[PDB]
RNA sequence: CUGGUAGUUAUGGCGAGAAGGUCACACCCGUUCCCAUACCGAACACGGUAGUUAAGCUUCUCUGCGCCAAUGGUAGUUGGGGGCUUCCCCCUGCGAGAGUAGGUCGCUGCCGGG
RNA sequence: CUGGGGCGGUCGCCUCCUAAAGAGUAACGGAGGCGCCCAAAGGUUCCCUCAGAAUGGAUGGAAAUCAUUCGCAGAGUGUAAAGGCACAAGGGAGCUUGACUGCGAGACUGACAAGUCGAGCAGGGACGAAAGUCGGGCUUAGUGAUCCGGUGGUUCCGCAUGG
RNA sequence: GUCAUGGAGGUAGAGCACUGUUUGGACUAGGGGCCCUUCUCGGGUUACCGAAUUCAGAUAAACUCCGAAUGCCAUGUACUU
């Protein structure tokens, strides 16, 4: 288990810090955030 | 009743050998073999060993 | 073997749904009632425990159905055209405890269909 | 072995019945439903009930055996 | 006479301020040896008075002990100063308050139970009165 | 729909004239048949369950539900979840042909019976048909098969007395 | 009178017994359609009304279990005093729990049919 | 720190008793936990009810999986304990990422540093027919300041001026 | 400060509804002594043990179906300070 950041797809900028075991997620994990800058929903995905 | 999940239910008549007895009851396995009782409404058959009415316990 | 009393294990799920609603003078509940044969539907005060608009299956206006869901959708026709009279608007649903689904969604989406805003 | 023991977390009421409050006033802070958010009254994360309005705090019987507390206007 | 086991190993000493709450009337037995003063009666004195009692009776009738010794008391060695935490178990006691009824004998003469009665009582560390049903 | 027509043409009189009941609605009637495989030993390997489920399914014309334990047992060497055995419910019309064919072709396929083992019913008015082997039924064929694992059948009534379900299942033929 | 839906710390519950039904309500009959079962039209859902009050429901009866519950007394105790003190006693005010006399097989709305 | 000191033990956080029916309250007093975990064990919609016993039944034993009955909870609730929870906060399933961004009247706690709760507003969403709920988890542990370094961003500064 | 009113809170006491500790009796499934073909499987035996079950009776800082006095928070158009 381990701290991860999601990158944004689309404005490029990590605002959202999230954790995961990676055992059991070894895969990037995607997750639709909200993003501020664009001030809308976008695809997140584990750096 | 759920669709492409069970087997085939389609009636089936069981005939005794011995005293040669006739019943209609729905199953499974088939074999492809027509039937003399009620031919107009044609099902499958299956040969059976004793029945009640042949089973001596019974009998 | 015990048969189960489909109208107890009804009332049961009721209470898990009158736990969320629960009818205002500002914005009643429209509870609904289905039996084996007719539907029923009221429009609820809890506040003050009174029953303002209501409207069966079995009432001398509207008698006339091919279905029961045809049947259900005139309740609501009538439950809606007579909460309009009394002058009431904003009501919230209550299933009863029914699965939102054949009779008392075609109740909802009639009464909706007429000047009911839920 | 013995000597440990946590820090006092001052549970129980914070505004008395009968007295005013203001929105977002702290009623109750408590472990699970000890008393029950009533009236104007909601339930925090920790299960601290707070008024949702200003008025005055009521602690009032449920039924039989629970408690609930409300803020009326 | 000890528990078979217990929830904690040490306890508070406790009080023993009013009368029992419980087993003050005689109520298996004829006659009975009623705690007149409180005091801790430990196991050993339980057993001292059980077999006094018992042996003037001489395996006759029938002896109700209507105390148990629930309670551990702790203690610290000779040569150890205060602190360093509670002491070990030591024994068991039954903190007896006044009106309570220890003992209960029936199934012998009057003139027997009230000798057995005082044969026990002169082992127990409180004043007591013997009373019958 | 050939014991279920015999059940309301006469049983139910016959039945009811036995006891005297004040209406037909007391007359007792079969609820479900339900029957249980018991894989244990699949807790060792799963491929000799999904043969359990697979013959199973053949003998009810209806596809099994693989129960799952309950509490976790080290003396069977057994853990929350895990399958073991195969429950499947018959009811109306397909469940009299089941019971038809347990009375008339499947029993006398045993080497011997007594009969309505009196010692076999739960009390409350339900019989359980121990099964020893599952060569007893036609659409099984012992040829295409590898271990006999066995079954339980299960007859639940209406009946409230043992009395009155013995009578039920007897003029509905079970030995 | 009955169906629906509320309030009220079970005095409202449980259990036992009895009666009732085309007006409802039920069970009940069926699976073509919407929709269902980790299998099962059992349930849910839909369409029916041959059969039945057997059960639920409704009404009535009962105190066996529960629940409610005085008065009096007692324990405890604020304050004020005394002792011989593991503790105990007196005055004043408050006053249980248990036990008991007794109570209870509910009560109070709104809507629809009769 | 310490019933002298040393030796031993302890050092922060959570739960309970001590604690004298608000809160708080000491001892080298009595008991236990923590330094995580979970992509569902989170959100929502819908549906559900547990332990155990009795009786009957193939492998099958005291105990596996069926079935009926009785069962306010004798179970469960990731994990100690306490307080809660059966309109479930317990158990299934479908869809999901609110385990959101900006905040925040007002409160609790408190020497300070910190800690806790929060309706509601805006943005843009998930689930739901709707009502609505959702800013992680039944609640309360699971953590460590500043300084200094690293990495990403940036309508900021740039020592004459452009860099 | 007192009076009146409302409220939160589980101590004293009490109780045994739960959890632990516990006595006696009745009941009763097992197990262990004692012979029998016997595989002591089951009888005929039993106060050598023993788990539930009830009847009566105890007990608790970390038990509670209950529950005070006080103290505490507040309200008042009350009386004093
Ligand atoms: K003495
Ligand atoms: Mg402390
Ligand atoms: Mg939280
Ligand atoms: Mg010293
Ligand atoms: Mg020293
Ligand atoms: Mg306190
Ligand atoms: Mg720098
Ligand atoms: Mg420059
Ligand atoms: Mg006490
Ligand atoms: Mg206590």
């Amino acid at each position: 288990r381990v701290n991860i950041t999601l990158e944004c797809t689309e404005c490029g900028d990590r605002n959202y810090i999230t954790t995961k075991n990676k055992r059991e997620n070894p895969e990037r994990i995607e997750l639709k955030k909200y993003c501020p800058r664009l001030r809308r929903v976008t695809l997140h995905r584990e750096t | 009743m759920k669709t492409g999940i069970h087997p085939e239910y389609r009636p089936v008549v069981f005939v005794d050998t011995s005293t040669d007895f006739k019943f209609l009851s729905g199953s499974t396995k088939s074999s492809s073999e027509t039937i003399k009782w009620e031919d107009g409404n044609e099902y499958p058959l299956l040969r059976v060993e004793i029945s009640s009415d042949s089973h001596p316990f019974y009998t | 073997i015990t048969k189960i009393d489909k109208n107890k294990v009804r009332k049961k799920r009721h209470a898990r749904v009158r736990s969320k609603i629960s009818g205002t003078e500002s914005r009643p509940r429209l509870n609904v009632f289905r039996s084996n044969k007719n539907i029923y539907a009221q429009i609820i005060d809890d506040v003050n425990g009174v029953t303002l608009a209501s409207a069966s299956n079995l009432d001398k206006d509207f008698g006339s159905a091919e279905s029961k869901v045809d049947a259900a959708s005139k309740v609501g026709e009538l439950v809606a055209k007579r909460a309009s009279e009394k002058g009431i608007t904003s009501v919230t649903f209550d299933r009863g405890g029914y699965l939102y689904h054949g009779r008392v969604k075609a109740l909802a989406e009639a009464a909706r269909e007429n000047g009911l805003e839920f | 072995s013995n000597g440990r023991d946590s820090e006092s977390k001052r549970l129980g009421a914070k505004r008395a019945d009968g007295q005013f409050v203001t929105g977002g006033s702290i009623l109750y802070r408590q472990r699970g439903t000890k008393i029950y958010p009533g009236t104007n009254v909601g339930r925090g994360g920790d299960d601290t009930l707070f008024a949702k309005t200003d008025g005055v705090v009521r602690f009032e019987r449920m039924g039989r055996d629970k408690k609930k507390v409300s803020v009326y206007p | 006479l000890v528990p078979k086991r217990v929830k904690y190993r040490r306890e508070f000493r406790g009080n023993m301020r009013g009368r029992a709450k419980g087993g003050t009337e005689v109520a298996f037995g004829e006659y009975g040896l009623q705690a007149v003063e409180a005091s801790w009666i430990t196991n050993r004195q339980i057993e001292a008075a059980r077999i006094a009692m018992t042996r003037y009776m001489k395996r006759g009738g029938k002896v109700w002990i209507k105390i148990f010794p629930h309670k551990s008391y702790t203690s610290k060695p000779i040569g150890v100063r205060m602190g360093k935490g509670k002491g070990a178990p030591e024994g068991w006691v039954s903190p007896v308050k006044r009106g309570k009824i220890m003992f209960e004998i029936a199934g012998v003469p009057e003139d027997v139970a009230r000798e057995a009665l005082r044969l026990a009582a002169h082992k127990l560390p409180v004043k007591t009165k013997i009373v019958k049903r | 729909n050939r014991l279920k027509d015999q059940y309301l043409k006469e049983i139910v009189p016959a039945l009811m004239s036995k006891f005297n009941y004040d209406s037909v609605m007391e007359v007792p009637k079969i609820d479900k048949i339900v029957i249980n495989t018991g894989v244990g030993d699949a807790t060792a390997n799963a491929k000799v369950l999904d043969s359990a489920v697979e013959e199973l399914a053949l003998i009810t014309g209806q596809k099994p539900v693989i129960t799952k334990a309950k509490n976790s047992i080290a003396g069977f060497r057994l853990r929350e979840g895990m399958p073991i055995g195969a429950k499947v419910t018959l009811r109306g019309e397909r469940m009299y042909d089941f019971l038809d064919k347990l009375v008339t072709v499947s029993l006398p396929r045993v080497r011997d019976f007594r009969g309505v083992s009196k010692k076999a019913f739960d009390g409350r008015g339900n019989y359980t048909l121990g099964v020893r082997e599952q060569l007893i039924f036609p659409e099984i064929d012992y040829d295409q098969v590898s271990k006999v694992r066995g079954m339980d059948v299960v007859i639940v009534t209406t009946a409230k007395s043992d009395e009155e379900s013995h009578e039920l299942l007897t003029q509905l033929g079970m030995p």
